[PDB]
């Protein structure tokens, strides 16, 4: 009876959602206010028909449904749909939430040395965050930015607690946070079921693994910050948080000039053959295509290379640059990217592209089991592909590398010291931020010790120490987009965990031998019908089966990504065997 | 929070969709 | 038409038929209790069924009007009422399971019987059988047998079944999106979208377990002193520093202390403070006590009771011919219809459980100012607290004496003082430790924190460290020691005891403050206080129609549950505890057992 | 699943309703 149900939807929510997403990425490449209106027109249609199908599902008993994949699907609009909060408090947050977006994307800070120049985050703030080697410098950026933009955000941020648990617990969610943990969790397959609880331990119990390796990185990252900064570094003090690379150490990959282990080494700069070998955008994405189809995976539609923007298109048309894969669906893809000739957008370019496979191989799914099975499933799936391509093997086999190398360990632990700066550096960050979060909605943070708490974290679990004091006027953690855009974050933790553990697989399937942070899948029909195996299901199984499907494995396990650093972790150990290990909590540069 | 992502990034909220 | 009234003429269709029903199962139910008859129970069942389906389908047509489209803050509460109670969450197969699973674990914790050895063909049960060795025995062995008995016997026979409950029991609650079973029933205390007065299902965990601590001193030097007596009763089985066994409690699980008041008392010396036989002396009767209690309600401006009361209640055990189930129970039928159960006898407990059941007539009468689903108590730990204010104060010397059932020329001493106030803590103070320990036992069960396969070791873990009460004999994963009790084997809370314990005492603190008391509050009678009956009045009409925390707030001045009302009533007792155990061990070894 | 109690005591599952 439902099933019928489903088919109207199905057949219309596809026109309806078609339209939707074309207005977005129309706007997206050209930011025309027509465009808005056309999108907000569009997005306010879809948020009608969606409210409207929803009403309708719930008119049908889930208890009833005995056939299963129906159920997964009914689960989904019955879940959503439902304003489950007062028009006047709908209204209160989602201006709140606009209002946070808005102060983000607009706050500037001015120099008190030229109360005229002013500068935003991107990319003024950003580039000195990421470049810049003066402390006085890198503090007033670090400092401004969080001295306007985030005590302004604060008593938004108090209210967008208040309202968004309100709505959480009206859904019997313990708070918010829980309502977030709900995305990883199964109920209804035997041996496949998982809780929002189990994920805060499955999340901890890791962490203790990745405890010791992070310890000497930042050791030797101190260690050699030290040179760069003699004066404002202690030996067994924490990582003053302004010196780490980005506006708030999420990664510390912009400090590898300052942390590169062997200097007149051969620095891997695939860029500079890209540029002497004349390269273009063509030539990038076209050449990850062909690594795709060596896996054996579909070649990108036409579509893609006529409707997709892989290139700034100057000041006649602007447009959203933020490398991104669409899914319009009518088999309907596309890639918004403003490609330039470096090895980074060479890699991107496959992550994204990743995503488009991901898209393709579980479109057949039904409309609504076309998603990642969790949060982390496909910005895992694109980091593998980065993961692989960046293989001194496969910059050979493309040709940008000459094959006079010689793989050395020299390069090995330069190869490696990167990757973990960007991959090892994160978890840290990542972990302590969704956990402060986490705390805040069940509540276990009174407003008043909101800042104290959060540096307190810090400085125990990452090892950063706050370079001034911060009373209770500012929101830190809001400093940052993806909290002050209400969005969750411990996909950029299980992401890390999976990513790992599916190229190990992979790589066992694809016979490869000796350390894995070597294995390019270049080349490996088993180890990409396996992978799709998994892409094509979609969310139509529980991350858990799938999981297994390619690793064998139900839950997240540390040790791939274990395995794959152990190498750079003996050489770090070594290297800090007469340096002192750990942090002093109760040190800081103001002491 | 919504049925169906169209895309793979997540993009301010202010002009969001 | 407008959402907000296609939902009054719902409503209003909805309780037109709901009062009509509740009552007739009501009614039936009664017949049943009263007169076992196969037809009382057809009639039950039959009713109880209409009704059950009635709230079903109601349940279903109320979703239909979402409630952000509802001002009206009233039908608001009314819809939310019959859309979140709305069950049928499980599978009908599942659903089935679960109650089939639920009747079998109640049919055997009352079916259940324990053969005594030497009569392989003689067996007792719980009642009377079992629970008057474990209320009265002073044989070590004897009473040892029935406890391992109990749970060697039948407790076995639950273990796999509650097992498959708690698995039925999280999938239903998972699928509203509840963490856990134990959640879930942590939803009562909940309040959520009311600015100053919210209360998440959390900060009940973290509330009961911060007012607990502040419990500690009083029940571990209750403990000290208790521990010291038993030696006197069992000098042979009792380590000087350890907890005391499971069996020499005075209850089958030991949740009072009250039967080893016979072993505690400070002073036998002093005289009774028990007035049955005045009671007798005068020729009392049930209808007679019945009467007493509602003159000290009038004595602080409630209601009389009804006519209906006076003449469809049976405070009689009907007899031989009239079967019936002796459990104190106060009924409201709806329509005005409200009636009390008591096997009444010529005896102070059961004069005062008189005065506790008739405060509960006086809520469900008190909050008929609601409608039919605002109808109940502000949580499931309200009506509790409020019957037992009133026996609080009905058992004052105070009140006995101008009653005439105490000499108004009697003597309160310290020494009689003390004697009561012990008495209070062995059913009161006892009964804390026990009951926070076993909820949160079955929270972590139902959370996960527990395995299958260290379910006993648990519970032997947390009634050691929590309790001070460690096993006489050793028990396997094959037992199921909670849910030899009838609340777990019957699927109820238990955390209200531990809530209305906190309340009744602020209740009172109040009250009592109204009724301008000038020294300690164990001596505090609100008889002929209006002023005190009004505010409690006030919190009895609201019931279901406001936050647990405002109720509270209408009649404390505050807004949580607080235990430092609870300290000053039984601080002459800690104060002289303390002095007593001067020389003795206080605390507990969790490691030494009888079987070291 | 019970809205309102019709009485104040815990009544054995078996045999009740
Ligand atoms: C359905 C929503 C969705 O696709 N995403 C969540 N989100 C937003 O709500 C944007 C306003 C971030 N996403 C995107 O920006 C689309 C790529 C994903
Ligand atoms: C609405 C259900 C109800 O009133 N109660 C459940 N119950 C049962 O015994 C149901 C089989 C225990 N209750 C009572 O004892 C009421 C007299 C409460």
């Amino acid at each position: 009876q439902a099933k019928t149900f489903l088919d109207k939807f199905n057949h219309e929510a596809e026109d309806l959602f078609y339209q939707s997403s074309l207005a977005s990425w129309n706007y997206n490449t050209n930011i025309t206010e027509e465009n808005v209106q056309n999108m907000n027109n569009a997005g306010d249609k879809w948020s009608a028909f969606l409210k409207e199908q929803s009403t309708l599902a719930q008119m049908y008993p889930l208890q009833e449904i005995q056939n299963l994949t129906v159920k997964l699907q009914l689960q989904a609009l019955q879940q959503n749909g439902s304003s489950v909060l007062s028009e006047d408090k709908s209204k209160r947050l989602n201006t709140i939430l606009n209002t946070m977006s808005t102060i983000y994307s607009t706050g500037k800070v001015c120099n008190p040395d030229n109360p005229q120049e002013c500068l935003l985050l991107e990319p003024g703030l950003n580039e000195i965050m990421a470049n810049s080697l003066d402390y006085n410098e890198r503090l007033w950026a670090w400092e401004s930015w969080r001295s306007e933009v985030g005590k302004q955000l604060r008593p938004l941020y108090e209210e967008y607690v208040v309202l968004k648990n309100e709505m959480a617990r009206a859904n019997h969610y313990e708070d918010y946070g829980d309502y977030w943990r709900g995305d990883y969790e199964v109920n209804g397959v035997d041996g496949y079921d998982y809780s929002r609880g189990q994920l805060i331990e499955d999340v901890e119990h890791t962490f203790e693994e990745i405890k010791p390796l992070y310890e000497h990185l930042h050791a030797y990252v101190r260690a050699k910050l030290m040179n760069a900064y003699p004066s404002y570094i202690s030996p067994i003090g924490c990582l003053p948080a302004h010196l780490l690379g980005d506006m708030w150490g999420r990664f510390w990959t912009n400090l590898y000039s300052l942390t590169v282990p062997f200097g007149q080494k051969p620095n891997i700069d695939v860029t500079d053959a890209m540029v002497d070998q004349a390269w273009d955008a063509q030539r990038i994405f076209k050449e990850a295509e062909k690594f795709f189809v060596s896996v054996g995976l579909p070649n990108m539609t036409q579509g893609f290379w006529e409707n997709s923007m892989l290139t700034d298109p100057g000041n006649v048309q602007k447009a959203v640059c933020h490398p991104t894969a669409w899914d319009l669906g009518k088999g309907d893809f596309r890639i918004l990217m403003c490609t330039k000739v470096t090895m980074d957008d060479f890699l991107t370019a496959h992550h994204e592209m990743g995503h488009i496979q991901y898209d393709m191989a579980y479109a057949a799914q039904p409309f609504l089991l076309r998603n990642g099975a969790n949060e982390g499933f496909h910005e895992a799936v694109g980091e593998i592909m980065s993961l692989s391509a960046a293989t001194p093997k496969h910059l050979k086999s493309i040709g940008l590398l000459s094959p006079d190398f010689q793989e050395d360990n020299e390069t090995e632990i330069n190869f490696l010291l990167k990757q973990a700066l960007t991959i090892v550096g994160t978890l840290p960050f990542t972990y302590m931020l969704e956990k402060w979060r986490w705390m805040v909605f069940k509540g276990e943070i009174p407003k008043d010790q909101w800042m104290k708490k959060w540096w307190e974290m810090k400085r125990e679990i990452v090892g950063v120490v706050e370079p001034v004091p911060h009373d209770e006027t500012y929101c830190d953690p809001a400093s940052l987009f993806h909290v002050s855009n209400d969005y969750s974050f411990i996909r950029y933790y299980t992401r890390t965990l999976y990513q790992f553990q599916f190229q190990e697989a992979l790589c066992q399937a694809a016979k490869h031998e000796g350390p894995l942070h070597k294995c390019d899948i270049s080349n490996s029909t088993e180890a990409g019908q396996k992978l799709f195996n998994m892409l094509r299901l979609g969310k139509s199984e529980p991350w858990t089966l799938a999981l297994e499907n390619v690793v064998g494995a139900k839950n997240m396990n540390v040790r791939p990504l274990l395995n794959y650093f152990e190498p750079l972790f003996t050489w770090l150990k070594d290297q800090n065997k007469n340096s002192f290990v750990g942090w002093s909590t109760d040190w800081s540069p103001y002491a | 929070a919504c049925v169906r992502s169209h895309c793979s990034s997540l993009l301010p909220r202010i002009h969001c969709a």
